[PDB]
């Protein structure tokens, strides 16, 4: 089995630059062997190069393919809408883990906002509690659950947006879910963000029971 | 024209086997190996073997030994995947797909004689959804917001405990799109979806503008309509 | 020269007075063997060859193709909705050899290097009047009565990197395989010698490690029509299929008696020549015995093992044209100048 390796997983870049996406295989190859794709929201791959080099139906000259021995590249000359996508190398059955085209902004720090539980689902016996980090950049994010100061692990669960089109930002929640009994147990509830644009954690909290 | 059309969603339970048919058409079917591929819902592409649909020898992922079979009905020019033993873990998309063809038109043509590898010709994907949950229509509670960020205000609603997807959500039907954000549905480990919608509105506004998330969920014929107020 | 594609003829030392049905067909589609056989080394010459893509396979099968129809009658045919039934004679059935032979203007090249894989050049060759003489047995995942490696173990793939690649393996020593139909009538079975077995695949490991320096294991077919899933052929007339599971059911990694096949014999078959199915009368009384020499093998091997210390090969076949590769992988044809 040869392995395929893509890197940067995730490339930020701007509409009319220069692109260069990168495949490493674990062995040297035949250039015969490698093969690039394109996908688009989970939607089936189509065909972008095959033969390291030579470009498939429908692909403009833009996308150039090159690379020998376990190097291999393809190259996006000048980035347009449509080329935004997903892209994936395959040698043999082998799948790279793919990388991303991302737009490229300036750093947005996100709002945060916590809310506690309704009284209506607290009937129910169970509580969530929703953090929200509203429109920021870059993707990355570290949200962590306290519950009277007690850090939380593995009963939060994490959803974000896809790159807002008129801003370019992100949004995500995290859901903390407790049982009702484990909620009216503890008094103090927060979430504590970081983030590139933050110059210190933010963290936002509530007293269960309180205005 | 090529093309590989593939059967609908589905939704099992864990323990189940489910099949998923690949028909194709605009080439001579038994002269091109099948190969599937799993896509788990955001994250990389995983080859899971190849059938020969002349005399349907396979050669199967390791990883997938034991859970999947690979079959043809050749007169029906159709190939077909079944996955046995459902758990979690199975839930994803799945595609058939064949690399370009070789033979040139010759006699005498086998799958293995091409490189197959230059996958080409994809199915549209089916997704298969593993749950114990029958159809359940959802809860719906505020988020409710004094609590400023970025000079704004934040509310929505938690959607919680339906099957199965989809759920539409709109803000004071449909009149209030500026700065909504509905995140997208997960599964949780008891089997059902659940999701958040918000929006950021003006401080200044709360208890003088109403806001109404309205629920709808087809497949249980419900609609739900919460007004999402701070608690005094 | 150049290489070349062209109708070749056979030549055979069939019999006329002889029933058996290749005899028969050897009768009018070939010519009595060469009495004058003369091989011509060509000094200082390198010549490519390409088992995987010749042209004297693709014509060997059309023949062995119309050898079948034309011998083994079906009592029914089921190619598609269709249904077409004839008469159905239980007929002598034993493959002798064919020889094929360059027309006028033409030549056949013979690979001498005794090491040869198969694929790209060779440093050593011949030319040749006629092929060497060929039983066109069919079978599947155990090549039998073929030719044999002369130093050892040979391991023939277009790319063994590419796991949709039929891996064809050639013996040195052959091994005896002897199955009988003893007097439920379908039910039968195969003798396999355990230490000459043993003794194989460990020949077989060794090469394999040359191309993977792993774990090596043998495993039994998971998957396909019966024909591919077990070792099928045909003796006396009627078509044995053999549980093989246990001759593929070892693991080779580096260090730190008889093997039974329960066989059957089927009435409905599914067609090598064209897709399709074919029903054959019910088996003939008495008792059935074939001994026959394993040759060669037939392999896959597991694809997708990511991150494992080891590699998984199964018996694999069912496209005949590899039996006929696994033969003419030394020759080709060129138009001389
Ligand atoms: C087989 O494929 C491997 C992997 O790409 C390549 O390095 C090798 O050169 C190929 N062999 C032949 C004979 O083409
Ligand atoms: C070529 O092969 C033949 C038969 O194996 C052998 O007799 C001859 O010596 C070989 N030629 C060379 C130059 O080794
Ligand atoms: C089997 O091999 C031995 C030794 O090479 C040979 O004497 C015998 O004729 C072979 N039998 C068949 C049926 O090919
Ligand atoms: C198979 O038959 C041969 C004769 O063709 C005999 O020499 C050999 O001992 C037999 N092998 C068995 C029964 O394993
Ligand atoms: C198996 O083969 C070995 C080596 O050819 C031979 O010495 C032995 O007698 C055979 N065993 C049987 C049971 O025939
Ligand atoms: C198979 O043969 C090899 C030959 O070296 C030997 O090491 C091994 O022990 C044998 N295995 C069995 C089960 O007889
Ligand atoms: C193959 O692996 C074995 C065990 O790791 C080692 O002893 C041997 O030298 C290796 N051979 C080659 C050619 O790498
Ligand atoms: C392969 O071996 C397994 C394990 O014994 C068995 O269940 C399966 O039926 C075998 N396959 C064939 C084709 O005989
Ligand atoms: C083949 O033999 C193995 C081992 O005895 C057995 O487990 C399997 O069921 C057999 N396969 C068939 C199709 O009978
Ligand atoms: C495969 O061989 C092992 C020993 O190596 C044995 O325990 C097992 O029963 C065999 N499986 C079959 C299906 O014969
Ligand atoms: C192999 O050759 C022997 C000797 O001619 C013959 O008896 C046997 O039937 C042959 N086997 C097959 C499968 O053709």
């Amino acid at each position: 089995y040869i392995g395929v390796t893509q890197s940067p997983a995730i490339l930020s870049v701007s509409l009319g630059e220069r692109v260069t996406l990168s495949c490493k295989t674990s062995q040297a190859i035949t250039p015969r062997h490698l093969v690039w794709h394109r996908q688009k929201g989970g939607q089936a791959p189509s065909l972008v190069m095959t033969g390291t080099s030579e470009r498939a139906s429908g692909i403009p000259d833009r996308f150039i393919g090159s690379g020998s021995g376990t190097d291999f590249t393809l190259t996006i000359t000048r980035l347009e809408a449509e080329d935004f996508a997903v892209y994936y190398c395959q040698c043999l059955e082998a799948f790279g883990q793919g990388t991303k085209l991302e737009i490229k902004r300036t750093v947005a720090a996100p709002s945060v906002f916590i809310f506690p539980p309704s009284d209506e689902q607290l009937k129910s016996g169970t509580a969530s509690v929703v953090c929200l980090l509203n429109n920021f950049y870059p993707r990355e994010a570290k949200v962590q659950w306290k519950v009277d100061n007690a850090l939380q692990s593995g009963n939060s669960q994490e959803s974000v947006t896809e790159q807002d089109s008129k801003d370019s930002t992100y949004s995500l929640s995290s859901t903390l879910t407790l049982s009702k009994a484990d909620y009216e147990k503890h008094k103090v509830y927060a979430c504590e963000v970081t983030h590139q644009g933050l110059s210190s954690p933010v963290t936002k909290s509530f007293n269960r029971g309180e205005c | 024209q090529v093309q590989l059309v593939q059967s609908g969603t589905q939704m099992k339970e864990p323990g189940a086997s489910v099949t998923i048919s690949c028909v194709t058409s605009g080439y001579e079917f038994v002269e091109i190996l099948i190969n599937w591929v799993r896509q788990v819902p955001g994250r990389g592409l995983e080859w899971m073997g190849w059938m020969n649909p002349r005399g349907g020898g396979v050669n199967y992922a390791r990883q997938f030994q034991g859970k999947v079979t690979m079959t043809r009905d050749v007169y029906r020019d159709t190939a077909y995947l079944t996955l046995s033993g459902l758990t979690s873990g199975d839930t994803a998309k799945y595609f058939c797909v064949r690399g370009r063809s070789c033979c040139g038109g010759r006699r005498h043509c086998n799958g293995a004689d091409c490189f197959n590898w230059d996958f080409q010709h994809w199915g549209q994907g089916t997704l298969v959804i593993v749950s114990p949950a029958s159809t359940k229509g959802p809860s719906v509670f505020p988020l409710a917001p004094k609590s400023t960020s970025g000079g704004t205000a934040a509310l929505g609603c938690l959607v919680k405990d339906y099957f199965p997807e989809p759920v539409t959500v709109s803000w004071n039907s449909g009149a209030l799109t500026s700065g909504v954000h509905t995140f997208p549905a997960v599964l949780q480990s008891s089997g059902l979806y659940s999701l958040s919608s918000v929006v950021t509105v003006p401080s200044s506004s709360l208890g003088t503008q109403t806001y109404i998330c309205n629920v709808n969920h087809k497949p249980s014929n419900t609609k739900v309509d919460k007004k999402v107020e701070p608690k005094s | 020269w150049k290489e070349a594609e062209t109708t070749l003829f056979c030549a055979s030392d069939a019999k006329a007075y002889e029933t058996e049905k290749h005899n028969v067909w050897a009768t009018h589609a070939c010519v009595p063997t060469d009495p004058n056989p003369q091989e011509i080394h060509l000094e200082n010459v390198t010549e490519e060859f390409n088992m995987w893509k010749n042209n004297m396979v693709e014509q060997m099968h059309t023949d062995i193709i119309s050898l079948w129809d034309q011998s083994l009658k079906p009592c029914v045919k089921l190619t598609g909705g269709s249904a077409i039934t004839q008469a159905c004679p239980k007929v002598t059935f034993e493959p002798i050899p064919i020889h094929y032979c360059a027309p006028a203007g033409f030549a056949i090249l013979k690979c001498k290097d005794e090491e040869f894989n198969g694929i790209g050049p060779c440093k050593n060759v011949s030319t040749v009047q006629c092929t060497h003489g060929i039983k066109p047995v069919v079978s599947t995942q155990l090549l039998l009565n073929g030719s044999l490696a002369e130093k050892e173990v040979k391991i023939r793939c277009e790319n063994i990197t590419n796991n949709a690649k039929t891996i064809i393996v050639q013996l040195v020593n052959p091994v005896k395989i002897n199955c009988t139909r003893p007097n439920d009538i379908r039910q039968a079975h195969c003798n396999v010698n355990r230490t000459e077995w043993n003794n194989t695949l460990h020949q077989v490991v060794e090469q394999l490690r040359k191309h993977f320096n792993k774990t090596i294991n043998f495993a039994n077919s998971t998957g396909g029509d019966l024909e591919i899933t077990t070792h099928s052929f045909n003796c006396g007339g009627e078509f044995f299929y053999c549980n093989t599971t246990n001759l593929f059911n070892s693991t080779w990694n580096h260090t730190a008696d008889t093997i039974i096949l329960p066989c059957r014999i089927k009435q409905i078959i599914n067609m090598w020549q064209r897709v399709g199915q074919a029903m054959y009368a019910p088996p003939i009384r008495g008792v059935i015995r074939c001994e026959s020499n394993i040759t060669g093998l037939i392999l896959t091997r597991d694809g997708g093992n990511t991150n494992s210390t080891r590699e998984t090969f199964r018996p694999g076949g069912g496209d005949m044209r590899d039996n006929w590769r696994s033969e003419l992988y030394k020759y080709k044809v060129v138009k001389i100048e």
